[PDB]
């Protein structure tokens, strides 16, 4: 039973789109973790979904269109 | 602005649920209390979404006020709004703005977020953004607007993500993504768009997401020419709603054939 937003169990009055760590999307109402392997934006969100290939920018490596932990 | 003498909060922020939010927020006992100017100046964030808000009035007494979480309230009139000069963060989206003030933004210059999303925006006045020279997100999503002032976001060089899904728009003016080299998303999906102006994508060198979908593509020739071209030479850019890569999403109006799959002699 939630009126706003879940993280897993646990309702929640927002996201961590824009602030927080580990950062956010949403789908559903769910607050979801981007991809490891964006990089944390200040000024926009940092994923619009959950796939290495949906960061606005990446945290270490890029194998276009992911984003990486290893150099390709 | 300043207040002079302690007031109830009560008076100071009309509107009770934003008074409530005032009282929550300074950690006070009820909103009757009286509060000071150097404990209004204390205050950095407000955080009230889906809040009953329906007036910010004596929110012009924040000074510092940095980040303003409102999303999801019954806001109509923002002008309490234009000197909160430490802005970085504003979220109105989802309220019950038909219109914005002329200039309203124009002291907001540290304003980084911008989000105006889902509400009822017939128009945008000239030059409302130009002054936001720092944006790097601005969002229009789910609103009415059906064209836009030439040149509105060319003041906006660093911005990264630009929403504009779900509007009524009918045209693109020329040139209107011409100064945004460092925009990485773009939304135009859900519009009544016929057609793009010839080589409107073309400056936009950072972009990594485009969405097309959606919208009532002329497919004749020649003036689909270059919106195909461009998909083609582009087709790791463009997702679907889903989110994916899906450069097919660009669907001719009538046919329903890709855009991209027209060929012009
Ligand atoms: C962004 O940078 C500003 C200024 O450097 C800082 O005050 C703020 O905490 C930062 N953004 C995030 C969410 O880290």
């Amino acid at each position: 039973q939630c009126s706003q937003f879940l993280r897993g169990q646990e309702c929640v009055e927002e996201c961590r789109v824009l602030q927080g760590l580990p950062r956010e999307y949403v789908n559903a109402r769910h607050c979801l973790p981007c991809h490891p392997e964006c990089q944390p934006q200040n000024g926009s969100v940092t994923c619009f979904g959950p796939e290495a290939d949906q960061c606005v920018a990446c945290a270490h490596y890029k194998d276009p269109p992911f984003c990486v932990a290893r150099c390709p | 602005e300043t207040i002079t003498v302690s007031t109830p909060i009560k008076q100071i922020f009309p509107d009770d649920a934003f008074a409530e939010t005032i009282k929550a927020n300074l950690k006070k006992k009820s909103v009757t209390d009286a509060v000071t100017q150097n404990e209004l100046n204390s205050i950095d964030l407000i955080s009230a979404p889906h809040s009953d808000i329906k007036s910010v009035q004596g929110i012009q007494y924040l000074p510092n006020v940095r980040l303003l979480y409102l999303g999801g309230n019954k806001l109509h009139d923002i002008s309490a709004l234009k000197e909160l000069t430490n802005l970085t963060t504003l979220i109105l989206s989802g309220n019950q703005l038909q219109s914005l003030p002329n200039g309203v933004f124009d002291k907001l210059t540290n304003l980084k977020v911008l989000w105006l999303s889902v509400n009822q925006l017939q128009s945008l006045p000239d030059g409302v953004f130009d002054k936001l020279t720092n944006l790097t997100s601005l969002r229009l999503h789910r609103n009415q607007l059906q064209s836009l002032p030439k040149g509105v976001f060319d003041k906006l060089t660093n911005l990264t993500v630009l929403r504009l899904s779900e509007n009524q728009l009918q045209s693109l003016p020329e040139g209107v993504f011409d100064k945004l080299t460092q925009l990485k998303v773009l939304w135009l999906g859900r519009n009544q768009l016929k057609s793009v102006p010839d080589g409107v994508f073309d400056r936009l060198t950072s972009l990594q997401y485009i969405w097309l979908h959606d919208n009532p593509w002329d497919c004749t020739c020649p003036g689909i020419r270059y919106l195909s071209e461009w998909i083609n030479k582009h087709s790791g850019v463009v997702r679907n709603s889903a989110g994916s890569v899906a450069p097919d999403s660009a669907k001719c109006s009538g046919s329903g054939k890709p855009v991209r799959s027209i060929i012009c002699p």
